[PDB]
């Protein structure tokens, strides 16, 4: 299977984040175990 | 430690144109961007909610 070494969202604004990053790298990790999980899941990998 | 989104600075710029101690600074420079924002968010509401002669764009 994939291993899914760095994911990163890239939507920024800096003033409703108020000058800071929109996501916080906890959900960010949440995220990263969320679609590791269904690349475990062993479907068709990539459209998942 | 200063509140984010008074980090950095900021300054008002006009332009006319033909075309279509550690601490301290720290402080003042927030102190600063708090009252440029302060500046400008009553000027856009004024651009944006009182009528007047030849209207702005914000």
């Amino acid at each position: 299977p994939w291993r899914l070494l760095k994911l990163e969202i890239l939507v920024e604004d800096k003033e409703t984040g108020d000058g800071r990053a929109l996501v916080h790298s906890m959900q960010i990790s949440f995220i990263h175990q969320l679609v590791q999980s269904r690349l475990f899941a062993d479907e068709k990998p990539l459209q998942d | 430690q200063i509140p984010s989104d008074l980090e950095g600075s900021a300054y008002i710029k006009v332009s006319i144109q033909k075309q279509a101690p550690h601490w301290q600074t720290k402080l003042e420079a927030a102190q600063n961007v708090l009252l440029c924002k302060e500046i400008f968010a009553q000027l856009s509401r004024e651009a944006v909610q009182i009528k007047s002669q030849v209207p702005h764009i914000v």
